[PDB]
């Protein structure tokens, strides 16, 4: 079976270095070209750089080079990409993908790709979350439906993991993406909808685990007198 | 510097459909073309290289064709593992990729249930206040949110995300957080998150008075 | 030998 399994990737203060790695196996690897792609929400799929046959035979993106080197061990069947002088903008995850190396005369397209590792440049200090209550309104429809949540903020890195009623609980939850704060934290809600004459009787615990932190929290929501 | 033009943005469909996504070069790039696909959390998928081949393992219902600038993507008959994000890429010039065309299972159109909460009392012993407006089980995508502080537009302090397509019944939902300091809740009273979409025949505005 | 000259790529 065909594999690329990369790592190397993490946390990194910007003007620092990291090395990632990308160990191929079920093809004989040194028949392949090879590169590295990075992708992010805002800016999409992007290009770096390329290693053919030969270990010298090398092209980079503009965006990358100088700062950043590709490089392959035949010997180990790994792929290397060394990143110096790493900036705020290089967050990012990043892939190693196979060419189809002239496989029915083509080349220059990605025929298989890693599952990619995420690269956070950032300054932000390891911290565990602050968990608050999203409460069920006090004017929850009568014998209708009402919504409530946890607000999951200031934590870093990513992730945190929510459940509800310790997984008891999964209909009608939604958990959204992280964003990102201009503090360089992380924020993320989790709500879910639950039967308005519930909210008399019914516990309603979120429970947060921020695993980088160590940082477990069960957060009981119930309705706010007023 | 040669850019792609992928359209529709967002192409929404049933299985059983035909689907046609299109990809525009800025300059020509001969047959110098690929197609991918991807799904949230996964990596992209080769579906078709040099404009117009299928790539291996990939099912007959895909097909490309095109040449120049002007490039499509067809699916013949929609599968329900076929939803998801495709992207087209060129290597005439150096390596770009298009921006990528969302397909969505289609539905109905459904208006927000909107939801709007004040910042817990735990939260403001901090010195910050966070507001937030929850907008339920939408469809299609695209909405809208405007806060309003006793009628005061507020801009550039909030943020806001959206889950997957549900994979029941198909809705989009959203979560926005206005983060005011709570020198700045106290000052204010009236807290209004206004609501614009499709479903809504006229904006919704959820709001609440601050203590009370 | 991958090649790339103005952009354009070949196998020489
Ligand atoms: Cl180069
Ligand atoms: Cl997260």
């Amino acid at each position: 079976e065909v594999q690329l399994l990369e790592s190397g990737g993490g946390v990194v203060q910007p003007g620092r270095s990291l090395r990632l790695s990308c160990t191929a196996s079920g093809f004989t690897f040194n028949n392949y070209g090879m590169h590295w792609v990075r992708q992010t929400p805002g800016k999409g799929l992007e290009w770096l750089a390329v290693i053919w046959f030969d270990e010298n035979n090398k092209y980079y993106a503009d965006s990358v080079r100088g700062r950043f080197t590709i490089s392959r061990d035949n010997s180990k069947n790994t792929l290397f990409l060394q990143m110096n002088s790493l900036k705020t903008e290089d967050t990012a995850m990043y892939y190693c993908a196979r060419d189809i190396s002239l496989v029915r005369d083509a080349f220059i397209y990605f025929d298989f790709w890693g599952l990619g590792t995420l690269v956070t440049v950032s300054s932000a200090s390891t911290k565990g979350p602050s968990v608050f209550p999203l409460a069920p309104s006090s004017k929850s429809t009568s014998g209708g439906t009402a919504a409530l949540g946890c607000l999951v903020k200031d934590y870093f890195p990513e992730p945190v993991t929510v459940s509800w009623n310790s997984g008891a609980l999964t209909s009608g939850v939604h958990t959204f993406p992280a964003v990102l704060q201009s503090s360089g934290l992380y924020s993320l809600s989790s709500v879910v909808t639950v039967p308005s004459s519930s909210l008399g009787t019914q516990t309603y615990i979120c429970n947060v685990n921020h695993k980088p932190s160590n940082t477990k929290v069960d957060k009981k929501v119930e309705p706010k007198s007023c | 510097e040669l850019t792609l033009t992928q359209s529709p943005a967002t192409l929404s469909l049933s299985p059983g459909e035909r689907a046609t996504l299109s990809c525009r070069a800025s300059q020509s790039v001969s047959s110098y073309l690929a197609w991918y696909q991807q799904k949230p959390g996964q990596a992209p998928r080769l579906l078709i290289y040099d404009a117009s081949n299928r790539a291996t393992g990939i099912p007959a219902r895909f097909s490309g064709s095109g040449s120049g600038t002007d490039f499509t993507l067809t699916i013949s008959s929609l599968e329900p593992e076929d939803f998801a994000v495709y992207y087209c890429q060129q290597r005439s010039n150096w390596i770009t990729f298009g921006q990528g065309t969302r397909l969505e299972i289609k539905r109905t159109v459904a208006a927000p249930s909107v939801f709007i909460f004040p910042p817990s009392d735990e939260q403001l012993k901090s010195g910050t206040a966070s507001v937030v407006c929850l907008l339920n089980n939408f469809y299609p995508r695209e909405a809208k949110v405007q806060w309003k502080v006793d009628n005061a537009l507020q801009s550039g302090n909030s943020q806001e995300s959206v889950t997957e397509q549900d994979s029941k019944d198909s809705t989009y939902s959203l979560s926005n957080t206005l983060t005011l300091s709570k020198a700045d809740y106290e000052k204010h009273k009236v807290y209004a998150c206004e609501v614009t979409h499709q479903g809504l025949s006229s904006p919704v505005t959820k709001s609440f008075n601050r203590g009370e | 030998q991958l090649i790339n000259t103005n952009g354009s790529w070949h196998i020489n």
